[PDB]
């Protein structure tokens, strides 16, 4: 028996072999009954959204926009003060982005049905970082780790605002 | 735990779990926002 | 390698949990139509068709009994836990006559918190009609901590019974010879179970319930009453209430049992303080029952040259009119579980009905006679359980006749001779049923039409043509004269229902002489007629379960089959199951009439309030005597009149009873769709629905089929019973809680 | 008496004949199927209409068909 | 035959010699109908939990964390900690650890090779070869049993008599 | 206004109903003692009743002559939160349920044992299909266009 590298008292999970964040961490075996490509796509998207949202917290409490609506240093209270109209526009824009970036196939059964789709690979690289394949793997691992850390931190900041109410500081 | 998970995948257990979860979130919506006669918006 | 058990017969594995229908040879292949799903549950406990060995069936039955007892223990633990945590038992103890027992509080969701009623004692909740508070008080339980510990013990016992079932199916399963030791089983169930349970309960009553309840009746608050264990460690806390414990057990071993007359009395009547039976009388009763049952347990020969053989007893009881007599009955009852189930279920339902009668007749718990909802609920529930169990006993007798009956082994015995003249039995029972129905009901209809025609002197009433139940009144007179004449050591009659004084607790009547007039004559004959018709249906099912003039090979079609075909003019419902279906309907009718008679008679001529000068005013006002003799009277002065509380319960704490009233009406009417219709129409409608699904590519692989004819009948009867019983349940509960 | 008809979809599996409770059906030689036999109904006067014959028929929509008709003490199953 | 612990009782027939802390003590034959690895895991879990619990009870009756909520005796600390939510955090993280334990014990029972109670948690070494590991396993088992009995006595005495650290 | 109804904010009978309910609840509250849980529960009932009546008053709700909110479901967007928005919400949810059920039926209908996978659900595949129902309006008007939504003549028909 091999046993996992992360959880040393557990057997090595299956389906994670050719990935860019494999430390053998899957005690519940989510990769066995869920497609690993979909799981990586979801992890990357959740991580990127969490990173953007954490940066949004830190900037919102600091900078903010001119106007009476955009005057709440607290993100949770800003979600309510801003009203539904600005939020629904963000929702529709995110939907438009989702549709055009995945080119129609948006669901768990439709995406990766034909393969030829690296999980999380939207081809988005205008600044050109990533031409060298040597640093590409390191960049992918850094993105994954930062995304996970940002998921934890996004939960932390949101719940700090809920239990205190003032801000993050 | 290979056949136990298959037993939990049977129609009665899955229907009971799904209906319990469904009644649960319905009851909790009606607890946190009670007496909702019209759409909140 | 024990001689009674087999070790590790079945492996404890989850593999068969993932293969539904593995027990059945036909269902194991997997579902092809939706009929497979229904067949899966209809054959789950039919262990006879799952194995060909009586040993395996017996082991499955034994483990199923353990599972059932674990379920019962869990239910009891839940009841005690609710009494401990979600009840006003402590408040009810200090004010039994003014606080309504409640042991279930309702969460505040969707406005349902209105169900939390003003039961009293600074408590809100649902009023409890199961009488647990009175039972706990009779047990001497004076604190909710004791209820919590009883609940914990119940949980432990339930786990123990679950473990016992698992152990005796998978680790050490008894052999067939162990199960067939009916002599040993009877000896143990009679001495150990019954007698030693009575003895242990007598000990508990004498040492815990007798002193604690005596202190409670004396006015001592539950907080200053000593803890129950102190009544055992200290022979002076109990010797003050009963000054006979000072002599210890010496009077018992010296045969001077007269010294124990302090706490082993024979009084009769009711306790004037609580309205229940004297707990000293109860303890003496349980002691006598224990001795009698222990003696009765030393009857059958088990392992020594001592006792009786049931085979030799039965085989010696022949006669000129009965041929071989009881020869072969021992083989029938030791090789067929269905025959044992028939006898046990019939006698068990009859026992439940007898219990229901003796409950209200002689209230055995403190402050339970003045809790009218508890009395009504207990009587109705126990009578319903008795009727259901009796129908089940008839059903399993029919099942035994179809399946486990061997013609060769029963040559010219009682079973054979009964089948040989089944025609005579059924024809005479038919004539008796027609006679009884004609008379009882047509006397009712004659009263109704005489009243409708303005001829009040032509009725079958007391102020008219009178049918006095003289035989029952003679018995009532004999019982009220028994103390001092035939029961010379009695101080009071067994029940005040036979006659005597009005017993009131807190201005509420506990018991009172139940007068019998022409109204009781008619309703008693209605009871006899309904019981006779139910017996007719069930006995026709049992006797004609194997063959008939219509179908000479009905036994080859099994116990459960819809018909033999449209031929012979139509052979619907010829089974024996279709007789347990019709008998279920008629049992519902009979029990409904019985509980209606009880409710109206008690409310009109027993229950009520007593004025300080001794004037008795009842709940309804004595309208039973003159208005229960016509069907219009039953419709108006009982149904319409006492349904006022149910229909006016909306917005109050009894609104749940109105909702259940309406829902039970809905379910009862829903049943008629299955009872009146047939399978072909529903199959052909499912055909068009399946066409639509196929048109939308959503037709299930498991082909949807309409419920089988037998299952359609079963669904119809189940819904009918549920709706009717629920309607009566809501009506009774709302009416008797409001007033 | 009821009417019983046999149709050439008969596969000669004999399940109808051995299910008749009143000896109405019988197997007769034939050349329209592999078994070389076809059911016949030469004693329909004893037909009771119980339709056990077509409950045992394996062919798609039956090869033995029972049409209920005039009633008789034999067809009504009257022992009296 | 003739188990070491109870010399007049037969050997439990499931504990020959190949388990740490195996003196053949199973008079009521718990090992005759339950897996040995399952019972070993349960015993080791109890040992560790009760060792932590005894140390915490004794220490918290001496040293208190800053704050008014932490100014109660260990006997009354349960109702205070549950109200403040202190025990909720322990419950959450213990539940996470116990779900991972569900996975681990399932894998151990269905093959794998993980010894009962072996989570491979060993930042320091403290056990370099087989002999040291066996000796330290025996020490852990004996200390855990002693601490289970000690916590039992501590709780029973403290509940009987509401005394401070000397629960006499 | 619409249909002769009037807003509940100006309906006297509505306020009479509120006052009567509050008075009944307070009378019930009078028979308990101090800050005991029954009094807390009755006070919560009173607070919830007042909040519900206030919300119904300030909700563009039309009340009849009985002082009860009447629903205007003719289709006008003015009273669109009474029927139209809940109608859209239910249509979305029910279309989701039907779509995931149909997709699961068609997916396990092409396996070796289609009937087995209906009493014993393939929970991985079931979860995969169920979370994909958020696009059911788009999936339906992408399968109907391709002719994959409707069968044509393989469907069975009775004799006549
Ligand atoms: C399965 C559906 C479901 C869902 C989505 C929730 C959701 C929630 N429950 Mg919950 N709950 C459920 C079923 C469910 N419950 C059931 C079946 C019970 C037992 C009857 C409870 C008992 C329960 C309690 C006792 C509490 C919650 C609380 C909560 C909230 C925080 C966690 C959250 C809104 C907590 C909350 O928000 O209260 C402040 C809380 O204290 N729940
Ligand atoms: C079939 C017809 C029907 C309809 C249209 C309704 C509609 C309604 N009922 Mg109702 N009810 C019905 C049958 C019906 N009921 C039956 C048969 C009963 C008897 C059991 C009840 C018993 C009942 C009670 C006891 C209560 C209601 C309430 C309500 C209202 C609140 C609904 C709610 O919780 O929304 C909120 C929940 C949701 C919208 C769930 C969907 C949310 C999902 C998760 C969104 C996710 C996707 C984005 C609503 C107007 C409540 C009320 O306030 O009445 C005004 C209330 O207290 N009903
Ligand atoms: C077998 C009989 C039985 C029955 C009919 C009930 C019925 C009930 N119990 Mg209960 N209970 C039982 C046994 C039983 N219990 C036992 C044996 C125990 C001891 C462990 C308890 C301990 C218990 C507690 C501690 C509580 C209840 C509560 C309740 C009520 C709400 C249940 C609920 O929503 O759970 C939903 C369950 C699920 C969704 C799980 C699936 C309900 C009336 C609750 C209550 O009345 O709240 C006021 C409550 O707080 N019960
Ligand atoms: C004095 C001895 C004794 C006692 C007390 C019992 C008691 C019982 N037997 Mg039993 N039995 C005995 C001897 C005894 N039996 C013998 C010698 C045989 C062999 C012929 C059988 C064969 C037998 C069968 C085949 C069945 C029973 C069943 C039952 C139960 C009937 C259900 C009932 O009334 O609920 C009353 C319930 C209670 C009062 C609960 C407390 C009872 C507990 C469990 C004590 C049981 C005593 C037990 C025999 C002690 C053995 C302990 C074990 C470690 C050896 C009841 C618990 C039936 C049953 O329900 O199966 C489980 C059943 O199907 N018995
Ligand atoms: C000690 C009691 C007892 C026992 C051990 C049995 C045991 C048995 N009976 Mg039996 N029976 C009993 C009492 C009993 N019965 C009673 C009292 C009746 C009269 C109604 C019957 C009537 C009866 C018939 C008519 C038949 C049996 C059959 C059987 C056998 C198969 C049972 C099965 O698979 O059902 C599995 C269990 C179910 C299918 C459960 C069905 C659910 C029920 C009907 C509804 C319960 C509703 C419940 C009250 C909750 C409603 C509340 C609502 C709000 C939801 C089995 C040997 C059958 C057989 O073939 O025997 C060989 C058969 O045809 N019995
Ligand atoms: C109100 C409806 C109703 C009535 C009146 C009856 C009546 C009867 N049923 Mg029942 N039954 C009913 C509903 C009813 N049933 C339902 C819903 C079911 C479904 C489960 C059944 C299922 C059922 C079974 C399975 C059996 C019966 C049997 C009987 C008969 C018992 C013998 C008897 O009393 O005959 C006497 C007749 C009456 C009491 C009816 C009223 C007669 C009046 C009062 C006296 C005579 C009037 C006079 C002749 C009128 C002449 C004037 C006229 C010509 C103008 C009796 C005919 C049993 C049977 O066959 O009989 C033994 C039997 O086995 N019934
Ligand atoms: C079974 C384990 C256990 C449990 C349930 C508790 C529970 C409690 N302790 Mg406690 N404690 C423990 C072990 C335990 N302790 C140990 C081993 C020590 C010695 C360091 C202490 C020292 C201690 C002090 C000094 C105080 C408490 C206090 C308290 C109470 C509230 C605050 C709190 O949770 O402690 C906070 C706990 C600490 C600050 C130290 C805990 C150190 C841990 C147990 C050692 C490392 C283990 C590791 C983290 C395990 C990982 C778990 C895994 C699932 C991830 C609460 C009743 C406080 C109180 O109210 O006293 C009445 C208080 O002042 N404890
Ligand atoms: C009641 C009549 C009675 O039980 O007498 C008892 C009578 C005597 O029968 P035996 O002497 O043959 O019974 C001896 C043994 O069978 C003991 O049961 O039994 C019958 O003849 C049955 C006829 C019932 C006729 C119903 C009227
Ligand atoms: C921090 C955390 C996890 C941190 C892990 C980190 C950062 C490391 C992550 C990574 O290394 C991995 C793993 C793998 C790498 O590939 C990726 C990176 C990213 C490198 C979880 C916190 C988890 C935090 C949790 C669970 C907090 C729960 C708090 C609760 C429940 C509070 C409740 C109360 O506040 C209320 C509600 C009311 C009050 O009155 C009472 C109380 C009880 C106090
Ligand atoms: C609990 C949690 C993470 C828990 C992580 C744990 C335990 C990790 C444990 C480990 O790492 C360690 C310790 C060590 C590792 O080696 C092993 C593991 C085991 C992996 C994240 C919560 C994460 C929680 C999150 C992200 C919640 C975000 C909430 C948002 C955005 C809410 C928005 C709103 O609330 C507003 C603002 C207004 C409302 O009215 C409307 C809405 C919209 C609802
Ligand atoms: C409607 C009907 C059907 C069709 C009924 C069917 C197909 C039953 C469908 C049951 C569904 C599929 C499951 C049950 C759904 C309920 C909502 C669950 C019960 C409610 C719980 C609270 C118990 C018959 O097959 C039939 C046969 C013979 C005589 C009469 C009838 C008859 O009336
Ligand atoms: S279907 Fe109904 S009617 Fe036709 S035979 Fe069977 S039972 Fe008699």
């Amino acid at each position: 028996k091999v046993f996992s590298k992360s959880v040393p008292f557990l057997l090595k999970p299956a389906g994670l072999d050719g990935m860019v964040g494999d430390v053998g961490f899957d005690p519940l075996g989510f990769a066995t009954f869920i497609d690993i490509r979909w799981l990586r796509e979801a992890e990357l998207k959740n991580g990127r959204v969490a990173m953007l949202a954490f940066l949004g917290f830190i900037v919102q409490e600091f900078i903010r926009l001119p106007g009476d609506l955009y005057s709440e240093p607290n993100g949770v209270k800003a979600f309510f003060q801003v009203g539904p109209q600005p939020l629904l526009q963000i929702f529709l824009f995110c939907g438009f982005l989702e549709f055009n970036m995945h080119k129609g196939k948006l669901t768990q059964v439709d995406m990766f049905e034909d393969g030829k789709r690296e999980p999380g690979n939207f081809g988005f690289d205008p600044l050109g970082f990533g031409k060298d394949p040597a640093k590409r793997e390191r960049y992918a691992l850094a993105e994954l780790k930062n995304g996970r850390l940002a998921m934890i931190a996004i939960g932390g900041l949101v719940h700090h605002a809920l239990v205190t109410g003032h801000a993050t500081f | 735990m290979k056949d136990f998970l298959k037993y939990l995948s049977t129609a009665p257990v899955l229907l009971t779990a799904w209906l319990t979860f469904t009644a649960g979130f319905v009851i909790e919506i009606n607890r946190f926002y009670p007496d909702a006669l019209t759409f909140p918006f | 390698k024990s001689t009674i058990v087999d070790f590790n017969p079945v492996e404890t594995s989850f593999e068969k949990w993932a293969k539904p229908g593995q027990f059945s040879r036909t269902l194991a292949k997997g579902p092809k139509t939706t009929t497979w799903i229904w067949n899966l549950h209809a054959d789950a406990h039919d262990f006879d068709i799952q194995t060909n060995s009586l040993q395996e069936v017996s082991r499955k039955i034994f483990s199923a009994h353990f599972g059932q007892l674990a379920v019962i223990f869990l239910w009891l633990s839940g009841m005690h836990f609710h009494g401990a945590y979600f009840s006003n038992y402590s408040a009810w103890l200090t004010n039994p006559t003014s606080t309504k027992p409640s042991a279930q509080i309702v969460w505040p969701i969707v406005g349902q918190e209105v169900l939390n009623a003003d039961v009293g004692g600074n408590f809100q909740g649902i009023q409890i009609t199961s009488g647990f508070f009175q039972l706990w008080r009779a047990e001497g339980i004076t604190s909710e901590v004791e209820l919590y510990w009883t609940a914990v013990g119940g949980l432990v016992a339930s786990f123990l019974m679950l473990f016992a079932g698992w152990f005796h199916y998978h680790k050490a399963a008894p052999k067939l010879e162990w199960f067939q030791n009916v002599e040993s089983m009877l000896n143990h169930h009679l001495a150990g179970l019954l007698g030693l349970g009575s003895l242990s309960w007598a000990g508990h009553q004498i040492h815990i319930a007798l002193p604690i309840n005596k202190l409670l009746d004396l006015g001592v608050s539950p907080e200053e009453i000593p803890l129950p264990y102190e009544f055992i460690l200290n022979r002076d806390l109990i010797a003050q209430l009963y000054p006979s414990f000072n002599k210890g057990l010496t009077p018992f071993f010296t045969l001077n049992w007269g010294e124990y007359s302090d706490f082993l009395t024979f009084k009769g009547g009711l306790n004037p303080v609580t309205g229940g039976l004297w707990l000293t009388d109860t303890a003496h009763h349980h002691l006598a029952i224990a001795v009698l049952f222990i003696v009765a347990g030393h009857m059958y020969k088990t392992n020594w040259f001592l006792g009786h053989s049931i085979k030799t007893i039965l085989e010696a009881h022949k006669g000129p009119f009965t041929g071989e007599g009881h020869k072969g009955l021992y083989e029938v009852l030791t090789t067929s579980w269905h025959a044992q189930l028939a006898i046990n279920l019939a006698l068990f339902g009859s026992l439940s009905i007898i219990v229901a009668h003796h409950m209200y007749a002689m209230p055995p718990y403190p402050y339970i006679a003045i809790d009218y909802p508890t009395q009504l609920s207990l009587f109705t529930h126990h009578v319903w359980i008795g009727g259901f169990c009796i129908v089940g006993g008839a059903a399993h007798g029919a099942i035994f006749f179809v399946r486990d009956y061997n013609a060769a082994n029963n040559y010219n015995n009682l079973i054979d001779r009964v089948i040989r003249h089944r025609d005579a039995i059924i024809s005479h029972l038919n004539w008796v049923c027609i006679f009884l129905g004609c008379h009882s009901f047509g006397l009712y209809v004659h009263n109704d039409t005489m009243r409708a025609l303005g001829r009040s002197q032509d009725l079958f009433s007391d102020n008219a043509i009178a049918l006095k139940p003289i035989f029952a009144q003679f018995i009532q007179n004999l019982h009220t004269l028994a103390p001092g004449s035939t029961a010379p050591n009695a101080l009071t009659t067994v029940s005040y229902a036979f006659g005597g004084d009005v017993i009131s607790v807190g201005s509420k009547i506990a018991m009172m002489p139940i007068s019998l007039g022409t109204a009781d004559f008619l309703v008693h004959h209605i009871h006899a007629f309904t019981i006779h018709v139910t017996v007719l249906i069930l006995l026709k099912g049992v006797l004609y379960s194997r063959n008939s003039r219509l179908i000479p090979d009905k036994a080859n079609l099994g116990f459960r089959f819809p018909c033999d075909g449209p031929g012979r003019g139509g052979t619907c419902q010829v089974s024996a199951w279709d007789h347990v279906f019709l008998g279920l309907f008629w049992m519902y009718n009979s029990i409904s009439i019985v509980i209606f008679h009880f409710s109206w008679k008690m409310q009109s001529d027993v229950w009520g309030t007593v004025s300080p000068t001794g004037a008795v005013s009842h709940i309804t006002g004595g309208n039973f005597a003159q208005s229960s003799i016509t069907i219009n009277g039953w419709l108006r002065d009982f149904l319409w009149s006492q349904a006022a509380q149910v229909v006016q319960s909306y917005g109050s704490s009894l609104s749940a009873y109105g909702l259940i009233f309406l829902g039970a009406h809905f379910i009862w009417a829903f049943s008629l769709m299955f009872l009146f219709s047939g399978r072909g129409y529903w199959q052909e409608l499912i055909e068009s629905i399946v066409w639509a699904h196929n048109k939308l590519k959503v037709a299930p692989s498991i082909q949807p089929r309409a419920l089988s004819i037998t299952q359609g009948r079963a669904v119809g009867v189940a819904h009918y019973l549920l709706g009717g019983i629920g309607t009566t349940w809501a009506f009774f509960l709302a009416r008797i809680i409001s007033v | 008496s009821h009417t019983v008809k046999i149709y050439d979809t008969c596969i000669g599996c004999t399940q109808c004949v051995r299910a008749c409770p009143t000896d109405v059906l019988e197997m007769v030689p034939w050349d329209g199927c592999k078994a070389g036999q076809i059911a016949s109904a030469p004693r329909t006067e004893d037909c009771v209409g119980c339709k056990r014959c077509e409950t045992a028929c394996p062919t798609d929509f039956l090869s033995v068909r029972v049409y209920l008709g005039g009633e008789t003490t034999r067809s009504l199953g009257l022992a009296y | 035959e003739k188990s070491k612990a109870v010399p007049f009782l037969p050997r439990p027939a499931a504990l020959d010699g190949s388990v740490v802390g195996d003196v053949g003590f199973d008079p009521v034959g718990f090992t005759s109908w339950l897996p040995l690895s399952y019972l070993q895991e349960a015993e080791i879990k109890h040992c560790r939990i009760a060792m932590l619990a005894t140390l915490g009870w004794i220490v918290a009756d001496f040293v208190h964390l800053p704050g008014a909520v932490h100014e109660v005796s260990s006997l009354a600390a349960h109702d205070v900690a549950v109200k403040s939510g202190a025990l909720a955090q322990i419950l959450i993280w213990t539940s996470i650890a116990e779900a991972i334990s569900v996975i681990a014990i399932s894998q151990m029972l269905e093959g794998s090779g993980r010894q009962p109670g072996d989570f491979k948690f060993d930042p320091l070494n403290f056990a370099k070869d087989e002999k040291s590991l066996k000796k330290m396993q025996l020490s852990e088992l004996k200390n855990g049993r002693l601490a289970m009995l000690a916590f039992s006595g501590i709780v029973t005495q403290a509940a009987l008599t509401g005394h401070a650290f000397p629960y006499m | 206004d619409i249909g002769g109804l009037n807003p509940c904010k100006d309906s006297e009978v509505f306020q009479k109903r509120l006052a009567k309910t509050v008075k009944k609840l307070e009378n019930r509250l009078k028979k308990y003692e101090e800050g005991t849980p029954p009094q807390i529960a009755i006070q919560q009932q009173i607070t919830q009743t007042k909040q519900r009546f206030t919300r119904y008053a300030d909700s563009n709700l039309l009340c009849g002559n009985d002082g009860l909110p009447h629903l205007i479901t003719d289709g006008r967007w003015s009273h669109g939160s009474e029927f139209l928005l809940p109608s859209i919400l239910f249509l979305y949810i029910s279309g989701w349920i039907g779509w995931v059920g149909r997709k699961y039926i068609r997916t396990v209908g092409q396996t070796s044992n289609p009937t087995e996978k209906e009493i014993i659900i393939d929970v991985p595949l079931a979860i995969s299909i169920m979370t994909s129902g958020f696009l059911w309006p788009f999936a339906a008007w992408q399968e109907f266009l391709s002719g994959d939504l409707i069968a044509s003549d393989e469907t069975i028909t009775t004799s006549p």
